[PDB]
């Protein structure tokens, strides 16, 4: 892109690499939640996603992930504090790849987010879109098969780095 | 012989529905939220010298997916509707779970146990006698829990399988 | 809205039944055997255009323990009674899960399935035309399968469905 | 002379969790007591060191001694594959009964399993040949990595087993 970012994941399956997911962030549509993700993927404030995990993963569904705070599914800040609002919700879940915010209920954006492995459009208005899968959507597909009905995980699968690419 | 019933956790999110069914199932407790999808457990029992398979389903405290929570209740044989007594709010919620119980079982009858968890915290905000007059006017039992110290956890389903098996009777 | 449904999959030790469930749910297969003590799954599945919630009873295949193997007939809405097609001794067992299914729900129109799993091995004892006649004589459907190639594995869960919605629409 | 003893080290995911000791009716039952005195020293070159207690059922039973497919399916005994049920003359009573696993009329090999509760319903099908002397705590601590359905929340082996004196 001439003016959205891209960041990238290296996933990894019980510290063994898996491959490198990479993400288009629409910081041209919604910039301050792009900025965000963009910003916890570099770790540039001290804090971000390296070392998390994908705790949650639902075959058919998506696979959640971004809590580096209790480390469990439960928690997550953002670069503004603990929360922040939806800033919009222009984009929908039209697809595999869409990457959009995980929350508890309105205004509860923090760090955790899922990668739609289908259509989600149930969530449209509720969760905000802010990105897509660009390379890597085959590891996203491989991820997937360690998940559950139940989204626990057969084989913990972690975001062991991750950055910004030019 | 043998019986077996479907017995469905219904409540706001956070109450301690998983907390409860753990101990029920498990023998334990933790601190650790582990927020649910969905999960199902079996455990024989003796119930009043009446032997049962006793199928959980410990159903997520969210709203959404009105098709598969639909579901859950058209199956489930009686429901535990589970508050918080530290959580205004999830008593205030207890009206929608019977409602919905209600309308997709089509009937006024429906076997069910009111149950205030997390009795063991200094934090109450709902008073016994709130829920135990909520609980009379719906005609069903009311049962305090703490899933922490096992208080009131065998009791709360105990409960609801004699509400169903007083149902069966009418 | 969907519909949930309550098979029981039943046969002899080692013929296939958690092989077959296992390719019906997780569409794999491994040579391990993993012998089973009880296990139950739920699925979400489309079966000609309806949405359906299959609950499924993975039973052993052992023989005793009458009172819990008479409670899983009680519950259960349908039954997949498998055999292998290398094994005449569970062939001719199979009229003791019909007869016993007939005993615990006191009724000769009961839903269930014939079918003969490990069709893919070349070491056959029974020939499809016995078993076809065998459930000709009970009036329900057979089926071959193989849960390693996944012939028929669909065809036969679906099958017993199908059989299922008869019996409670009639 | 004086029925033989022999212990298991039991560990939590190779953690110790502690000892569970056996006296073998070998008075009573000798060919069965002698298999698992001889596959808990390990003298004939194989037998129960690092092996798992794969199933453990609370109210009932701890199962193990699998040491050839490593799956819940296998073990040999030291007369062969299998070897005939000897006799039942003792009943599983009630708690730390030991006891031979088999699939059948004759074909014990090495898998046993340990009473947590009276199980009288095996009785004469499964043969009794000892009992826990010292660690039913530590079988009761076993028995609550156990599940309804047998698997273990943990994986329970026996760590270091052998004949005391
Ligand atoms: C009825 C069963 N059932 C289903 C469902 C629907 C239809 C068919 N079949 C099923 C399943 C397979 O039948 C077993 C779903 C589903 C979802 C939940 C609970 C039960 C569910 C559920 C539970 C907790 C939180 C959330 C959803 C929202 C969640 N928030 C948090 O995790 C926060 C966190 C960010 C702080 N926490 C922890 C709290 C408490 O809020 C969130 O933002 N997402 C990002 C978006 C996808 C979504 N998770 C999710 O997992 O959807 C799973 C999904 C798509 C399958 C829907
Ligand atoms: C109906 C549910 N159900 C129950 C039951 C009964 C009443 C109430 N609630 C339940 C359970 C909790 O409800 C899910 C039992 C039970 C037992 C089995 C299967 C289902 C069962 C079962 C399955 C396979 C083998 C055996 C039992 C015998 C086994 N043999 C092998 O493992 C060999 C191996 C030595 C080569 N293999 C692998 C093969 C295939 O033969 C063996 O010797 N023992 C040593 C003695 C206790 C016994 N296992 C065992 O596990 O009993 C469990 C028990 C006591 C709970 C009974
Ligand atoms: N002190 C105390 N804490 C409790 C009690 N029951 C549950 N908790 C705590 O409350 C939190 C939520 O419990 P949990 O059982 O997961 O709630 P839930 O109703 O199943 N939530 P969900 O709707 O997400 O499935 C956990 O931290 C748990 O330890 C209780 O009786 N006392
Ligand atoms: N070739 C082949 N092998 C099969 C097939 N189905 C099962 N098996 C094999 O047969 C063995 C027993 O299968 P399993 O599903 O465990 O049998 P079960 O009927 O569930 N046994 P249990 O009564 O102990 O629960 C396994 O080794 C499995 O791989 C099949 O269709 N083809
Ligand atoms: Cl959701
Ligand atoms: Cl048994
Ligand atoms: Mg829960
Ligand atoms: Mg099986």
């Amino acid at each position: 892109s001439m003016v959205n970012p891209t960041v990238f994941f290296d996933i990894a399956v019980d510290g063994e690499p898996l491959g490198r997911v990479s993400f288009e962030l629409f910081a041209d549509k919604v910039p301050k939640t792009a900025e965000n993700f963009r910003a916890l993927s570099t770790g540039e404030k001290g804090f971000g996603y390296k070392g998390s995990c994908f705790h949650r993963i639902i075959p058919g569904f998506m696979c959640q992930g971004g809590d580096f705070t209790r480390h469990n599914g439960t928690g997550g800040k953002s670069i503004y504090g603990e929360k922040f609002e939806d800033e919009n919700f222009i984009l929908k879940h039209t697809g595999p790849g869409i990457l959009s915010m995980a929350n508890a209920g309105p205004n509860t954006n923090g760090s955790q987010f899922f990668i739609c492995t289908a259509k989600t459009e149930w969530l449209d208005g509720k969760h905000v879109v802010f990105g897509k899968v660009k390379e890597g959507m085959n590891i996203v597909e491989a991820m997937e098969r360690f998940g559950s009905r139940n989204g626990k995980t057969s084989k913990k699968i972690t975001i062991a780095d991750c950055g910004q690419l030019e | 012989s043998m019986t077996e019933y479907k017995l469905v956790v219904v409540g706001a999110v956070g109450v301690g529905k998983s907390a409860l069914t753990i101990q029920l199932i498990q023998n334990h407790f933790v601190d650790e939220y582990d927020p649910t999808i969905e999960d199902s457990y079996r455990k024989q029992v003796v119930i009043d010298g009446e032997t049962c398979l006793l199928d959980i389903l410990d159903t997520a405290g969210q709203e959404e997916y009105s098709a598969m929570r639909d579901q859950y209740m058209r199956t489930g044989e009686g429901f535990l509707c589970v508050f918080a007594i530290n959580n205004t709010k999830s008593f205030e919620d207890i009206h929608h779970y019977r409602e919905q119980i209600k309308r997709v079982k089509d009937s006024e009858d429906v076997p069910m146990v009111l149950v205030g968890n997390k009795c063991d915290l200094p934090s109450r905000t709902v008073d016994t006698k709130q829920a135990q007059d909520l609980a009379r006017s719906y005609g069903i039992p009311f049962i305090e829990t703490s899933a922490k110290t096992r208080q009131g956890v065998d009791d709360a389903f105990y409960t609801l399988v004699r509400e169903i098996r007083k149902h069966k009777e009418k």
